[PDB]
């Protein structure tokens, strides 16, 4: 399965919302999780399931989509939401533990 | 609270080996029981290497097409789960992450929700 | 041929059809009746693990569905959300016209992933799914159902409490399958085959009680010890 | 019998059916379009027919919505047959005596 | 139990389930009748603010449809497309089989917008809508139907053109609804309870020969004085 | 009787049924495919029977298209109980005559 | 009315409405049978350009559907899949329940294009398509049927190796239709009215055997000589 | 409700067939309008409904689409037709008079 | 061995006339009949411009929407087709190719799988 | 019926996977054709029907879509893999002999 993101260096004035768009190749059945990863530090889990907010996030945040297309939307910019987002497909564990990334979008405050 | 700290790396010459020693810390260790690795070259995006159920009896280790051989993750009882590369190319200088899979209604999945700092691997 | 039952002198009978009786008497369609009966009425084994290892995935036998006019009230009831390990979903979606057993006391809801072979889920030992109304031969997705089979009848010439409670499972439909009752969003029993419901909301009661739940982000996972029964450790 | 309470009646019962009874009219390639299968006709005499038809009809709502809340078919084309079944069960249901005013058997 | 109507003597009575009368006959199931009549030959207002006043919206009733086999010519039949403020629909989808009146003298087609409370539009007097041989408890979107009930009868042992008129509603479904009779795309009648469909023909024929459509990008809305009733006013 | 007016008659019937009648053959779990659940036969002895019955077959194809016509059923299934009730209406409907013609009931 | 036939002492006769036949026995429902009986038992034509001028397109009847219980072993069967030649389909998709013919000995799996008037494909004779004991009166995408007819009885009381044969057709439902036998993804055979399915089988083996399938990326089409039978022109 | 137009001063030689895309954040039942605002004046209705041609209106311009996606294309751009374009979504006023309007797209002739 | 290749074309002035060949061998042409042109503007997008059944009796000669009584073909018994344009334009100045349509299972559609090397037509 | 191609001259470095992306404006019913068209030469055939491979063409190339949307992937980048590419609607000539082109999306290894 290949991934595709929005792929550009995006820019938006503070307190506007910023949207990231992960087409995929195929049917995935919103199996995709979202993830931050700020210069330097390890990459931090945002969206599971693609609409779940994981623990410890703020509500800015929200995913939404279905079927090949998926959207991460940011409604509210502020200066520390500047880093690459990425777009992963997995499986579950009973069965295989396929794990595929997404390519990676920066965002410019 | 829950630390994923790592082991290992550093400079090595080519077609070498070297182990990396995951340390787990904070968190049940029998309940959340999968332990993966990650690499990302530098620049570039993450690229998943391989899965253990350490941390109880059974379990299954599950291995990426493209690292077969050259890797290989052990099972061992405490926490600490180590992964041993053998032939190290110089393709292989990249940052290594011991991450903990998540989990969903519908039972465990491979995304991560806890990482550990990172470690560096040059060749 | 199918059976039909006579009742006389608070008697049941089962009708020949090659010796005609003039006794019986039938005035009306009105005296026709259609009974569904549960399975746990004759003293079955009523738990998950002993339940869902009754039912079985095929493929290339399509489904039919019959309906019946009076049933019984059922004790326990079922609710599966299976999906196979990259995401597709097993059971299909219930057809218009269906819907849930109408009298259920403790609704069993499982959901969890397996290989899922096959296209439909049907019962091994030959049992009809109940559903409302409408037996039918296999598993629809997210519908509360009880096992029962029916009987057809002549009829002689003449509150409500529903609890829920939740599962998880892992390797559904093969012999090596783990079963996790389910009290919080992070916190988890493991399931044995000799808990009564009740049994489980007293897990449940002492578990928020007593604060064993999960405080931090991982998953927390208590095992009942067997002998003493009441201390749980891990 | 059967008395009309309604506000008001309508003598005349100008109806359309389906049923009719040549050449290839019959073969649906070459029959009639899905709206010339009709036809008409006009009761225009009648001693009370039609007055007291209305409110018969009127009468046998209630329980016609009861019978259709009860079953949990889409749609209901076997009315009739009940119907027919159940006059066929009390004409002759049982043992019938030749001479019992129960029975349609008449001596001669 | 459903009445059963019996023609003996060109005289209709109930058949009694209890009395078995011997001298009622039935040799053939083409006997055996159904037959749906227009609700309009009580004397009952068949304007659109009087009709529409006797359907609801409600939700947890599914829909029942039974087949009839004669129906009477109707004069007025009705068809409808009603959007909720947001833009969806409120009336369900025409399923297979489902078509509307086929002898209709006036159809009275009407398009708005209103709360749409509930699932579907149920009528208050618990009769049918009749459609086409197939005699429905709910409304279907854009399909023509008129309000009737169905008899069952035992027989006794032996051009077609339609005008369409548009309507434009606001607040459908509430005790305050608008209701304006459309000539044009642009010119509208404010619509009262007491205008026959030949009525309204007079008054698009009379608006067109006086030149009184709007000729403007805005909307004419005239209304017809009470008095005089041939000087539409504004 | 029925006389074949067919260009051809094939005399002999190679036929497939459905009914059948063992362990767990009757479970759907077990039981076999979609495909396997039906019988064979030939009736090569015949006495004019096929030729009468594809005439027969003939013959019926107006009434039935004339009677799908006339239904709104998307597909049916009750043409044979349909048969059945007319078939015991008309042998019994009402009044009968122990010695009338229109009745069974032999007398001894 | 439908006719009924009644089989006494090994002989078939029409049962006579307003007759009332005394010798008759009717005990039980299994008695009554439906049969389904293939045309090309009559002796018609069974080629596709013969039998593809059978049938023809049509809008506004719907279609009807009755059951079968019995049927018989079909020489011929065939399937279709036919589109417009800007790429849409024709022919509609199989509803759910709807099978192949369970016995066929010659499968005719014809696929090509054609004007497609109307909505439904009908059959210009009045016959029945036989599927998997349903009798319909349109042609299903992709579905095998056979032409044949439904007949009722009173019963008295008391391997399978398929072969699919491949074309394609130009101007479907036309009078100017041009058929090609195909042999291989680059190689055809024209097709005439007198082949027999042994034959066109005999014609794949020769061409396999002799090398005239083509070698380059263009199609190459043969076309057998009417007189010697064996040496196939070009 | 977010509006998301193509985002992109558009450039179309004279002659050619432009078109830009009005993509929402859910379904909407086909209630767009748009409007095409020359610098200084005010804007102008164009398509209402989504399809229907407001009057007064060159059918030059056509509008297409449903659910979420919508497009409106201009054919044989002549210099006239530069100018800014906006797509819009409405509520009936029987209920509430909520509406939004898009970002913006401006087209070079 | 399997070849469209194509004579004529250059130097024409405005308002003229001309005269294109296209010659094929190699393959079957009875079967494979379909020849079509195609018109490429130097640095711009392919197209259509007319075809023939080519090959055998009957068939239909279709032309494209914007040449209508211009750029007549001509159905010739010997496989070499013939294309005449009339009252040429500066804007006719393009390359000309000469294809052979392909087939599907369906029948032979208008895709294109046998091109020729094209020639030039300047006005 | 126009077809909007990816109109971008597309850079990709040796050994990744490229995708061109080609609309319509309304369902053609998986009816186009692909074309790779090097500087000066004919062009030649790539796929046909939307999913089948033409002869003489490596499994590198694949193509995929329905409806409206449709995709090709070229898996593998070579140096050679460097021309103008093409999606062709076609038709049936069992009556009609239309087709459209698209615009041409060029590829930079
Ligand atoms: C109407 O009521 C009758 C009661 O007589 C039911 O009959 C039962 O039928 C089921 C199967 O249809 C029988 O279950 C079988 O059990 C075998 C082992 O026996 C168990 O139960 C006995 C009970 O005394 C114990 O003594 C014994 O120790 C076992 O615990 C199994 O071998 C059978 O198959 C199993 O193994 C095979 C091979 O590995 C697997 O493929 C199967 O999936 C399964 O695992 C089977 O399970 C049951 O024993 C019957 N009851 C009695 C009393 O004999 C009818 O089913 C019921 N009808 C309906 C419609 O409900
Ligand atoms: C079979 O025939 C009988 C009698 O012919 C019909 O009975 C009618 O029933 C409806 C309601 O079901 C009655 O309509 C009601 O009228 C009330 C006002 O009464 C007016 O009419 C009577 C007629 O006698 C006058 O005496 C009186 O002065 C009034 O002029 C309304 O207030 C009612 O509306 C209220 O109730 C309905 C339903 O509960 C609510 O939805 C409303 O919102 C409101 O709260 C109602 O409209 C009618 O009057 C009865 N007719 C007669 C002659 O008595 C049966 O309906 C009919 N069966 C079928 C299936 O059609
Ligand atoms: C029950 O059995 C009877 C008798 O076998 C069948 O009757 C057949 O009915 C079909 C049409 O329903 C007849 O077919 C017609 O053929 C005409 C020409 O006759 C041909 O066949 C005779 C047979 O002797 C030859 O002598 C003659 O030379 C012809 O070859 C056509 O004119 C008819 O219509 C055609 O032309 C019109 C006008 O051009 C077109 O519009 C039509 O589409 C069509 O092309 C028609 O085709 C057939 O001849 C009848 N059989 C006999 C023996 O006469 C019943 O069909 C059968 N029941 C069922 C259900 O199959
Ligand atoms: C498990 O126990 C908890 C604690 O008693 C239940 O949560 C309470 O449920 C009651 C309903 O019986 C509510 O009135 C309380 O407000 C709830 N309190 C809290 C803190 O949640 C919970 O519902 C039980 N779960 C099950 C499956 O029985
Ligand atoms: C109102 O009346 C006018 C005038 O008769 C109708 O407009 C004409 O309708 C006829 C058919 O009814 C058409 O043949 C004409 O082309 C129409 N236009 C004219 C005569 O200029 C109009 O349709 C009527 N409206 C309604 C709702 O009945
Ligand atoms: C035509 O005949 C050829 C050769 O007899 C068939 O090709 C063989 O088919 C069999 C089974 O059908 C396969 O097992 C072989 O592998 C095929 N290839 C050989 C023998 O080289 C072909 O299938 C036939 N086609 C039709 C339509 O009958
Ligand atoms: C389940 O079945 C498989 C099939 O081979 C077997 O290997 C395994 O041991 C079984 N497990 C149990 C617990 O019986
Ligand atoms: C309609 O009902 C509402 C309910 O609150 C009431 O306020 C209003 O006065 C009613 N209107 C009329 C015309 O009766
Ligand atoms: C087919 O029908 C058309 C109708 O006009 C006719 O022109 C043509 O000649 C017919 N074809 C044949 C082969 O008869």
């Amino acid at each position: 399965v290949v991934l595709t993101q929005t792929a550009s260096p995006v820019s938006t004035p503070v307190g506007g919302t910023v949207t990231i768009k992960c087409q995929a190749s195929q049917n995935i059945y919103s199996n995709l999780a979202w993830y931050q990863q700020k210069p330097g530090q390890p990459p931090k889990l945002l969206i599971y399931s693609a609409s779940t907010l994981a623990s410890g996030v703020p509500s800015r945040f929200k995913g939404s989509g279905s079927g090949t297309e998926y959207t991460l939307t940011i409604s509210d910019l502020e200066c520390a939401d500047a880093a690459t987002y990425y777009c992963q497909r997995y499986y579950y564990l009973s069965g295989s533990a396929d794990n595929t990334f997404g390519g990676g979008t920066e965002v410019v405050v | 609270q829950e630390q994923l700290v790592e082991s290992g790396g550093g400079l090595v010459q080519p077609e070498g080996s070297l182990t990396l020693t995951c340390t787990a810390s904070g968190f049940s260790f029998s309940s959340n029981c999968w332990r993966c690795w990650v690499r990302q070259a530098p620049g570039k995006g993450l690229e998943w290497i391989a899965c253990v159920c350490a941390g109880r009896s059974g379990g299954t280790t599950y291995y990426a097409s493209w690292a077969k051989g050259r890797f290989t993750i052990s099972k061992t009882s405490s926490p600490t789960v180590t992964l041993q590369m053998t032939s190290l190319t110089a393709a292989d200088t990249a940052t290594y992450f011991c991450a903990r899979a998540g989990y969903d209604d519908y039972g465990d999945a491979s995304f991560f929700n806890l990482w550990g700092p990172g470690t560096l691997v040059t060749v | 041929s199918i059976p039909l039952g006579v009742i006389h002198n608070s008697t049941l009978q089962v009708s020949d059809v090659d010796k005609l009786v003039c006794r019986d008497k039938l005035s009306s369609t009105n005296q026709l009746r259609s009974v569904g009966l549960n399975l746990e009425g004759n003293g079955v084994a009523t738990d998950v693990p002993s339940a869902t290892k009754r039912w079985g995935f095929r493929s290339g036998v399509p489904p039919k569905v019959v309906n019946y006019e009076a049933g019984e009230w059922a004790e326990n009831c079922y609710n599966l959300e299976i999906k196979k390990p990259d995401g597709s979903e097993c059971l299909p979606a219930a057809p218009d016209g269906i819907r849930g057993f109408p009298r259920c006391r403790y609704v069993h809801k499982v959901s969890g992933t397996g290989p899922c072979a096959g296209d439909f889920a049907f019962h091994k030992e030959g049992a009809f799914f109940l559903y409302d109304r409408l037996a039918s031969t296999v598993i629809y997705r997210g519908t509360t159902f009880a096992e029962g089979v029916v009987a057809f009848l002549i009829l002689p010439q003449a509150g409500y409490y529903s609890t829920t409670i939740r599962y998880q499972a892992t390797g559904f439909g093969t012999n090596e399958t783990e079963y996790l009752f389910e009290v919080d969003n992070l916190t988890y029993v493991q399931l044995e085959s000799r808990f009564t419901p009740q049994f489980l909301l007293q897990l449940n009661e002492t578990i928020y009680t007593s604060g064993k739940r999960s405080n931090t982000t991982g998953k927390l996972i208590w095992k009942v010890n067997p002998e003493i029964d009441t201390t749980i450790g891990e | 019998a059967i008395v009309n309470a309604q506000p008001k009646c309508n003598p005349n019962l100008h109806y359309w059916t389906t049923q009719d009874e040549i050449g290839l009219a019959w073969i649906p390639y070459f029959g009639p379009a899905a709206e010339g299968i009709y036809t008409e006709g006009l009761m225009h005499n009648q001693d009370g027919l039609i007055c007291g038809l209305r409110q018969l009809a009127n009468e046998t709502t209630q329980a016609l919505q009861l019978f259709l809340r009860a079953t949990t078919e889409l749609r209901t084309f076997s009315i009739l047959n009940r119907k027919a079944i159940d006059f066929l069960l009390q004409r002759w249901g049982g043992t019938c005596h030749i001479l019992g005013p129960d029975c349609c058997i008449e001596p001669h």
